[PDB]
C-alpha cells in the first residue's frame, strides 16, 4: 500500500483476525499511510488491543513506531491519560 | 465464545481465570495488563481476557470491549468501602456501545469470608435490576474453592 487513502474499513479488518502476520501487515500499513499523509484515527481500538503487554518484539516495535509520528492525533482506542495506551503496558 | 472479564483491583479476576485453566489456585501478582486463556465447558470454548483492575489499566479496557459477546464482572464481596466505585464502573461500562448487547454476568466473589455481602445485597448496591436492555445473571463465588464459577459458565453459554 504505497499511498491508497481510501483503505482504512479493510485495515481495521486485517488488524485483528487471529493471524499475526496479517495484524503486523495491517498496523504497517497504517503506517505507510500515514506517513504518506492519510486517514488513520478510525482503527485505534483494534490496532491497540493484540500488541499491548507482550514482549513479542515486532507487534511492539510497530505499534512503538505509530508512537512518535501521529499519538497525539489518534483518540478513538487510546483517548487523554497520564498512562495512555501508549504507555501503561509499555512498562 | 469471547469473554471480557474485569472488575476493581484485588476482586479475584486472575484468581478465576486460573482455577477455570488449571483447576488450580495460584498464587497472583496484581496484573499489570491482561492474561488471556482459552477455557473448555460443555463444547464451547471460552476466550477469556482478565484484564487488571487498578486504575492505569483501568483506563485501558476499552480496548477490549470490541467483539465481546459476554462479560463477566467481578466483584470482591468482602470491600464496602469500594462497592459504589465498583458501581461507577459498572454503569457506564454499561453505556459503551460496544458493550451493547454482551452478556452481562457479575460474579460476587470471596464468597467463603465470614462478612461477605450477599449477592442479593450486592445486586442492589450494583443497580442490577436496572438493566433491561440485555441479560444479566449474578452468582455467588467463591474462586478458591470454584464454588459459582461453572454455574456461571453455564449461565454464559445460554446468551
Amino acid at each position: 500500500m504505497d499511498s491508497e487513502p481510501p483503505s482504512e474499513i479493510s485495515l481495521k479488518n486485517d488488524l485483528e483476525k487471529g493471524d499475526v502476520k496479517s495484524k503486523t501487515e495491517a498496523l504497517k500499513k497504517v503506517i505507510i499511510m500515514i506517513l504518506n499523509g492519510e486517514k488513520l484515527p478510525g482503527l485505534l481500538m483494534t490496532i491497540i488491543r493484540f500488541v499491548l503487554p507482550l514482549q513479542d518484539h515486532t507487534i511492539k516495535k510497530l505499534l512503538l513506531v505509530f508512537w512518535e509520528i501521529v499519538p497525539k492525533t489518534t483518540p478513538d482506542g487510546r483517548l487523554l491519560h497520564e498512562m495512555i495506551l501508549v504507555c501503561d503496558a509499555y512498562r | 465464545m469471547r469473554i471480557l472479564m474485569v472488575g476493581l483491583d484485588g476482586a479475584g479476576k486472575t484468581t478465576v481465570l486460573y482455577k477455570l485453566k488449571l483447576g488450580e489456585v495460584i498464587t497472583t501478582i496484581p496484573t499489570i495488563g491482561f492474561n488471556v486463556e482459552t477455557v473448555q465447558y460443555k463444547n464451547i470454548s471460552f476466550t477469556v481476557w482478565d484484564v487488571g483492575g487498578q486504575d492505569r489499566i483501568r483506563s485501558l479496557w476499552r480496548h477490549y470491549y470490541r467483539n465481546t459477546e459476554g462479560v463477566i464482572f467481578v466483584v470482591d464481596s468482602n470491600d464496602r468501602s469500594r462497592i459504589g466505585e465498583a458501581r461507577e464502573v459498572m454503569q457506564r461500562m454499561l453505556n459503551e456501545d460496544e458493550l451493547r448487547n454482551a452478556a452481562w454476568l457479575v460474579f460476587a466473589n470471596k464468597q467463603d469470608l465470614p462478612e461477605a455481602m450477599s449477592a442479593a445485597e450486592i445486586t442492589e448496591k450494583l443497580g442490577l435490576h436496572s438493566i433491561r436492555n440485555r441479560p444479566w445473571f449474578i452468582q455467588a463465588t467463591c474462586a478458591t474453592s470454584g464454588e459459582g464459577l461453572y454455574e456461571g459458565l453455564e449461565w454464559l453459554s445460554n446468551s
